[PDB]
RNA sequence: CUUGGUGGUAGUAGCAAAUAUUCAAACGAGAACUUUGAAGGCCGAAGUGGAGAAGGGUUCCAUGUGAACAGCAGUUGAACA
RNA sequence: UCCCUACCUACUAUCCAGCGAAACCACAGCCAAGGGAACGGGCUUGGCGGAAUCAGCGGGGAAAGAAGACCCUGUUGAGCU
RNA sequence: GAACGUGAGCUGGGUUUAGACCGUCGUGAGACAGGUUAGUUUUACCCUACUGAUGAUGUGUUGUUGCCAUGGUAAUCCUGC
């Protein structure tokens, strides 16, 4: 179907998205900014130690109130998390990546993942009781997700 | 409108950038001015708090009620073992200031002093200062020395020396040297020179620095107590109990229309952990150490003109929170600023002390030796042994 | 895997709490495809 | 320095420490610490008590 | 102003009433919360017990399910078939 | 209770994993005097100015709150005498 | 003196609601810069401000020991011989 941006070279590209996904939109864009240009087997492991709050992640847009911690000065910034949730999605995404770029035939361990982009979905909604009678919204904010994979050494 | 009753304000607003030092060690900020009639010394040494104790002496000050009498007064333990020469280094005076000319350090450099040079030492592999201690194994190194030392005989004014501390010794676990500068202040800057070329790469003890009943003026970072609230703070008043949101608190700050908030009003924040410069300190004994002579060691360091006992001043069951005091020591009147095994660097005055007090003469009769661990009873071991007997085990 | 419902019938055969109710936790397999009361009391008489 | 005996305890009584008691009598009492100076309020009779000297000396313990 | 939609404020305020959980094993893709056993605690007969009325109206029981709901999750449930 | 404050304990606040609101919002947000609807965040003239951010704090934003209930006007009413 | 400084800093005794007692006035409903007693004191997580805390540009990278242009500023008074 239409992606945004289309593949220089088909040949050595392979593609993969995913649909309404409930994560919290936020988390997953800065997480996607710092695995942009890497390596696909430097991120798997490194999505892993995100898991052990081994290595954060830099929190620069959306910022507000986020703790600092010291992990972070390898990228640049004060700002960090380790964001659990949202790295055990975008792993099944890649293995689910990798497999079909199998069928196309092509080399795993030259794959550099060139593109990512998030965009939002339809908001579920449930509500929350508050004082005086008052019944306000308790809503949901899920995320498309989509990638691209070209073939760099 | 008016404040009713006029009182007078809670602090002092020329300290009041309460924060965090960087540093750790106190900067001598202004050495004095030498001056050639007295011949060439140094003015500063660097000390470790260990405790503090009793003592007991008897006073001669005429027209005070308490002449002839035996009081008692309170003393701190600064150990200050003996200092190693390592460099000199020249200070060019300016209009705008007073630039570093031209540093000189020695050939061979010990390993507890390298050791500041890097943050992680096991992974390095200790390479400082190989290819600079070539200028000592050949000809045109030392010349230029040379030429280094010709310059500085000319231009510069005033020099400092680079010495650091032997921390080996000490029983702390860092092992990671403190380096310092120390000025000289004596005659000609030649003299200084050779006196300091001379030196070079030599012990220095606290003896030859200075001397008993000297005021002297100490340096150091206060005991930090983190958070404080501006009551602990400032010391302000507590508000009553009928308060609903709290009373730990200064209610009014400031006026409506200067639309700011002062400066000089009490917030909260860190308390402590400031630079901190203590003022007339009289040194009332330099202590000699541990040290060994006919194959036994001699160590009665205590052992007074009056009473003759074998004690030292090392007390039952060590110093709480140090170790063993075998080093050089001495034993300062009052409290000063900094908890223990913490660093604390001694000053010569530099205001002209002289006074009735500041003339007196000491003479102990008495250092305690008994245990801080809890009441201690007993000065010594022997003494126990007398009045308890022997015990059970053995 | 589920045995609350055992349990509750072994009580009111036994006519007692379920509080006092000792399963052996080896057999657990073995009991589970009970489903029913004249078989519970034959595990009664076999002793589990 | 008139190194001063405990009254209670029977310990040497060290310069810095401790704390004397001048009662309205007379009868300056000297007191190493506040659990002799308790006892001493609420008149418990040292004799009997072991850490004391004098119920070893009252037993004839040592020599 | 009317209806409908979307922002900053914010991934923040917050999920603090009445003492408490811990070890192993099983099914299962996956278990801090499921089940069993073991150990430690509480309600302490004016009861966090056993039975009824008015009132609710299939919520009772079993098997299977794991979309949505149970303000975290759940192999569970007064949810669904 | 006060001279005069200090120390201790539990629940929080704090940091983290998961889940996740709303009031409010013309634009925005460093100061002195000056004149001006006679007390300016913006104007004039001066003083100046350095990314992004954390925990606190209550001086200001004539902060939010509720088309002023006291007062007056109204050829607008009700309750009572 | 600074919005007769200072209430999202307190208190709420008095003024200044609704309940009630008295004297005088008014035939009465009611009145009194005339007395008396009991009577819900809301929100901060925004911007700035201050407080303290990470950090930022430039010298190719990195430590090291050091320099001071600027701000701040502190001591007081009394008794006896
Ligand atoms: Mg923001
Ligand atoms: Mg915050
Ligand atoms: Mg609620
Ligand atoms: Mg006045
Ligand atoms: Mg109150
Ligand atoms: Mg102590
Ligand atoms: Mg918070
Ligand atoms: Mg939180
Ligand atoms: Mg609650
Ligand atoms: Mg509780
Ligand atoms: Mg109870
Ligand atoms: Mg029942
Ligand atoms: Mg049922
Ligand atoms: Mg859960
Ligand atoms: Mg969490
Ligand atoms: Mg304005
Ligand atoms: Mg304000
Ligand atoms: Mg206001
Ligand atoms: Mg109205
Ligand atoms: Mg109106
Ligand atoms: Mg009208
Ligand atoms: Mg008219
Ligand atoms: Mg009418
Ligand atoms: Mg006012
Ligand atoms: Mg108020
Ligand atoms: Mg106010
Ligand atoms: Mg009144
Ligand atoms: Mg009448
Ligand atoms: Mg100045």
């Amino acid at each position: 179907v239409r992606y945004s941006l289309d593949p220089e070279n088909p040949t050595k590209s392979c593609k993969s998205r995913g649909s309404n996904l409930r994560v919290h939109f936020k988390n997953t864009r800065e997480t996607a900014q710092a695995i942009k240009g890497m390596h696909i087997r430097k991120a798997t492991k490194y999505l892993k130690d995100v898991t052990l709050k081994k290595q954060c992640v830099p929190f620069r847009r959306y910022n507000g109130g986020v703790g600092r911690c010291a992990q972070a000065k390898q990228w640049g910034w004060t700002q960090g998390r380790w964001p659990k949730k949202s790295a055990e999605f975008l792993l099944h995404m890649l293995k689910n990546a990798e497999s079909n770029a199998e069928l196309k035939g092509l080399d795993v361990d030259s794959l550099v993942i060139e593109h990512i982009q998030v965009n939002k979905a339809p908001k579920m909604r449930r509500r929350t009781y508050r004082a005086h009678g008052r019944i306000n919204p308790y809503m949901s904010s899920p995320c498309h997700i989509e990638m691209i994979l070209t073939e760099k050494e | 409108s008016h404040r009713k009753f006029s009182a007078p304000r809670h602090g002092s607003l020329g300290f009041l950038p309460r924060k965090r030092s960087s540093r750790h060690r106190g900067k001598v900020k202004s050495f004095p001015k030498d001056d050639p009639s007295k011949p060439v010394h140094l003015t500063a040494f660097l000390g470790y708090k260990a405790g503090m104790t009793h003592i007991v002496r008897e006073v001669d000050r005429p027209g005070s009620k308490v002449n002839k009498k035996e009081v008692v007064e309170a003393v701190t333990i600064v150990e200050t073992p003996p200092m190693v020469v390592v460099g000199i280094v020249g200070y060019v005076e300016t209009p705008r200031g007073l630039r570093t000319f031209k540093t000189v350090f020695a050939e061979h450099i010990s390993d507890e002093c390298k050791r500041r040079f890097y943050k992680n030492w096991h992974k390095s592999k200790k390479k400082a200062f190989t290819k600079y201690c070539k200028k000592w194994q050949d000809d045109a190194g030392k010349r230029q020395l040379d030429k280094d030392f010709s310059s500085m005989k000319k231009y510069c004014q005033v020099i400092r020396v680079l010495a650091h501390t032997q921390m080996r010794l000490l029983p702390l676990r860092q092992k990671k040297a403190h380096l310092m500068e120390i000025q000289v202040n004596g005659g000609t800057v030649a003299e200084k020179l050779d006196w300091a070329r001379e030196r070079l790469e030599q012990q220095v003890p606290v003896s030859q620095v200075f001397g008993q009943d000297e005021m002297i003026d100490v340096i150091g970072v206060t005991k930090g107590k983190g958070y404080k609230g501006v009551t602990s703070r400032w010391h302000t008043k507590k508000l009553p109990r009928k308060t609903h949101r709290g009373l730990r608190k200064v209610a009014c700050i400031g006026a409506w229309h200067p639309a700011r908030v002062a400066f000089s009003v009490a917030r909260a924040g860190q308390k402590g952990y400031h630079h901190r410069t203590e003022i007339n300190k009289k040194i009332y004994k330099i202590g000699q150490g541990y040290l060994i002579k006919d194959g036994k060691l001699i160590k009665n360091n205590a052992s007074t003109d009056y009473d003759l006992s074998d004690k030292s001043i090392n007390p039952l069951g060590g110093f709480v929170h140090y170790g063993e005091v075998t080093n050089d020591f001495v034993m300062l009147k009052g409290c000063v600023v900094g908890t223990k095994k913490r660093v604390l660097t001694l000053r010569k005055s530099l205001l002209v002390q002289t006074k009735r007090r500041a003339l007196e003469k000491i003479d102990l009769k008495f250092i305690d030796t008994t245990s801080k661990f809890g009441h201690g009873r007993f000065q010594t071991v022997e003494e126990k042994k007398a009045f308890m007997g022997p015990l059970k085990k053995d | 895997s589920m045995l609350r419902l055992q349990k509750r019938l072994a009580s009111s055969v036994l006519r007692c709490g379920k509080k006092k109710v000792w399963l052996d936790p080896n057999e657990t397999n073995e009991i589970a495809n009970a489903n029913s009361r004249q078989q519970i009391r034959k595990l009664i008489k076999d002793g589990l | 320095m008139k190194v001063e005996l405990c009254s209670f305890s029977g310990y040497k009584i060290y310069p810095g420490h401790g704390r004397r008691y001048a009662r309205t009598d007379g009868k300056v009492f000297q007191f190493l610490n506040a659990k002799c100076e308790s006892a001493f309020l609420s008149k418990r009779n040292p004799r009997q008590i072991n850490w004391t000297v004098l119920y070893r000396r009252k037993h004839k313990k040592g020599q």
